[PDB]
């Protein structure tokens, strides 16, 4: 495995997409602002802000084959931008009718729905009607009692996966009439209208991170309590084949990813990136992806003379404060697939509270 | 200020002013002092006289330890019938007053310092009656341990001088000894006072300082004023004695002795209020540095360059 920091942003970026041609990508900074950003020869520039939302962004997407973004915020409402002819972006309000902050959005892989999570006690699943030019919110509620912290979809267009702050992992169906075919029976469930719940996991504490395997025929997720569960399901009001969990010995994982059916990577407040393998049978932390988990005169500059003297002046002494031995400095926000066949990750991305965006290679 | 006056300011002040005055203007001003002392000036029937009266709460005992013939030989001519609510009063005419500008100026000094003058009268009466047991002792060295026995209980002088003191003091042939029965009773000045108190008698047992009286502490009262009124050995007091030997107040020596000692305990009281002042600045001093602790954790960004008021600017 190798890193490459791809750039640094100026603040800190929670949450980024890489558009499907991999040339530009969206991130948020921890303000109103949504940045976009493009290819430099071998470089990044900024491109352009959006600006449309009130309050901090909390999250962000981007659609791979339709090529629209997707936003969310503290001030409650979600935007979809959408390319111009003329190479501008299309601004969009989305009633999500939420009575609380946005937390965390996902377009569903078909991209004819995206659902948001929220403080509200909610998940928004929304999706738009050519008769009125509406996009509109489905309220996904019976289980869900406090905060939504993430999402994802299975590979099929039906189930939703959500992390919530009461402990637990919960598989929803958010099947929408009149957008969805018709979901095919699978281990998850066949009877399967919207909000019905095909599972209500435990955790040691709060579930910050949630992911189907390539095939969907299990979830993982990730704790606050620095643990990853690998949950195997068997059918409808059944215990599952498996709930394996493994606990590391780092801090909390923060974000996650199947690399294939057999393999995860997880990063968060550890600073790096880690690999886990396994099966049914047992899981088992197995690699860190950066090398600094092994914790690895001449003319004087102008800017080094000024810098020593403000160090023995602002600070105790001379001496430079260090670096992490980690090419992040600060938590690992968000963890995104890159390259490769669909459940064959061969690089991901991500993005850190420090304002790195990285490109990781397995 | 290091050390404390002996006279009232206000007083001092006031009466350069009218001193040296074309046109002198009424007045009408109390004056509190230390000690629970108060002084009151007004000019009563003209602008051209100044009543100067004095408050305290054991002029009563100073009377009777000879004040009153102290004060007459002071201020002669100026005393005046007691002021209706004060102890004492001094009536001086701006127009009768005396010639030179060095008459003016002791003059001026002299009434200011009447809260010294009137607390005096007790210390001469042991300074003189010392100076005839000095006589007799040097006609009998056999019979002047007796004469100190009988002098150590029959004239001693103790005086209430404030609530939360007393002064006791006696006449033996070679001393007079003065004990301070002295309390702090605000409690954070009573948690200094033990360090101040102490501090104060560990410096007497240094080479520097042994010119000075022999100074003695205790926490019970020394075994010849254990049986004084108001004087009592649980009430966490403090006993601080000196002991004044015959070259503390040699005749050069007894004006400044007797003004110098009168402000012990005033001095610890405002050097205990004085050193929270130090503390303070030293504390502000070890804040500035926890400062550069903190400081390491901001990361290292330039704030753009900016005029003098804060300003937005344009070069470099």
């Amino acid at each position: 495995a190798t890193s490459q920091v791809l750039h640094i942003l100026p603040k800190p970026s929670y949450e980024h997409a890489f558009n499907s041609q991999r040339t530009e990508f969206v991130t948020t900074t921890a303000t109103n602002q949504v940045e976009l950003y493009e290819q430099d020869g071998n470089g990044w520039k900024h491109a352009r802000t959006f600006s449309d939302h009130d309050k901090i962004v909390t999250c962000v997407d981007w659609a791979p084959k339709s090529n629209r973004i997707v936003t969310c915020s503290q001030d409650r409402n979600a935007y979809v931008y959408e390319k111009r002819p003329d190479g501008t972006w299309k601004q969009t309000l989305v009633l999500l009718r939420l009575n609380r902050a946005a937390t965390f959005v996902r377009w569903s892989p078909n991209e004819d729905k995206f659902a948001v999570g929220s403080g509200a006690r909610v998940i928004s699943v929304c999706y738009f009607e050519q008769e009125n030019d509406w996009w509109v919110s489905k309220h996904l509620k019976r289980p869900l009692r406090s905060t939504i912290l993430s999402l994802d979809w299975h590979p099929n267009n039906v189930l939703l996966a959500a992390g919530c702050a009461d402990r637990k992992a919960y598989v929803l169906s958010a099947y929408v009439r009149d957008v969805d075919a018709k979901p095919e029976a699978s281990v998850w469930g066949s009877r399967l209208p919207f909000n019905t719940v095909c599972a209500e996991y435990p955790s040691g504490g709060w579930v910050h991170a949630v992911g189907f395997s390539p095939s969907g025929n299990a979830l993982a997720y990730a704790g606050h309590d620095s643990s990853v569960t690998i949950a195997y399901p068997s059918a409808p009001e059944q215990p599952p084949r498996a709930l394996i969990t493994v606990k590391l010995s780092q801090l909390p994982l923060r974000s996650l990813l199947w690399a294939n059916e057999s393999a995860i990577v997880a990063a968060g407040y550890n600073y790096s990136p880690i690999l886990l393998q396994g099966n049914e049978s047992g899981w088992a932390h197995t690699r860190d992806l950066d090398a600094g988990t092994s914790k690895t005169e001449g003319p004087v500059s102008f800017t080094a003379l000024r810098s020593t003297f403000r160090n023995m002046d602002l600070k105790g002494s001379s001496q430079s404060i260090s670096s992490l031995p980690t090419v992040h400095q600060n938590m690992i926000a968000t963890l995104r697939p890159y390259a490769g066949t669909p459940g064959n990750i061969t690089a991901f991305t991500s993005s850190g509270t420090d304002g790195r965006v990285v490109l990781w290679t397995l | 200020m290091l050390s404390l006056d002996y006279n009232n300011i206000f007083i001092y002040e006031l009466l350069t002013e009218r001193f040296s005055s074309e046109n002198p203007s009424s007045i009408d001003q109390v004056v509190t002092d230390f000690d629970g002392v108060t002084f009151h000036i007004s000019t009563p029937e003209e602008k051209t006289k100044i009543l100067i009266s004095l408050s305290m709460k054991c002029y009563p005992e100073l009377v009777n330890y000879g004040t009153l013939d102290l004060l007459k030989q002071i201020y002669g001519a100026y005393v005046h019938e007691p002021e209706m609510g004060y102890n004492f009063s001094i009536l001086i005419d701006l127009q009768q007053l005396p010639a030179t500008d060095e008459e003016k100026e002791q003059l001026a000094m002299s009434i200011s310092m009447l809260k010294r003058n009137v607390l005096a009268a007790p210390f001469h009466r042991a300074f003189t009656k010392q100076a005839e047991l000095a006589d007799l002792a040097r006609k009998d060295p056999e019979n002047a341990p007796m004469l100190d026995k009988q002098a150590t209980s029959q004239e001693l002088m103790a005086i209430h001088y404030r609530d939360e003191e007393t002064i006791v003091l006696w006449p033996e042939h070679d001393r007079v000894t003065v004990v301070f029965s002295t309390k702090f009773r605000e409690e954070t000045d009573r948690i200094f006072g033990k360090v101040f108190l102490q501090e104060f008698v560990d410096a007497r047992r240094r080479p520097a300082i042994q010119t000075a009286p022999q100074v003695l502490f205790s926490y019970d009262p020394p075994l010849e004023i254990r049986d004084i009124q108001g004087i009592q050995k649980g009430d966490d007091f403090g006993f601080v004695t000196f002991v004044l030997f015959e070259r503390h107040f040699t005749p050069q020596n007894r004006e400044d002795c007797i003004s110098h000692i009168q402000v012990f305990r005033n001095t610890l009281h405002f050097h205990i209020k004085a050193s929270k002042a130090y503390m303070h600045q030293r504390m502000r001093k070890r804040v500035a540095d926890f400062q550069k602790v903190l400081n390491r954790a901001k990361p290292d960004v330039e704030l753009e360059r900016k005029t003098a008021t804060g300003r937005s600017f344009v070069r470099a």
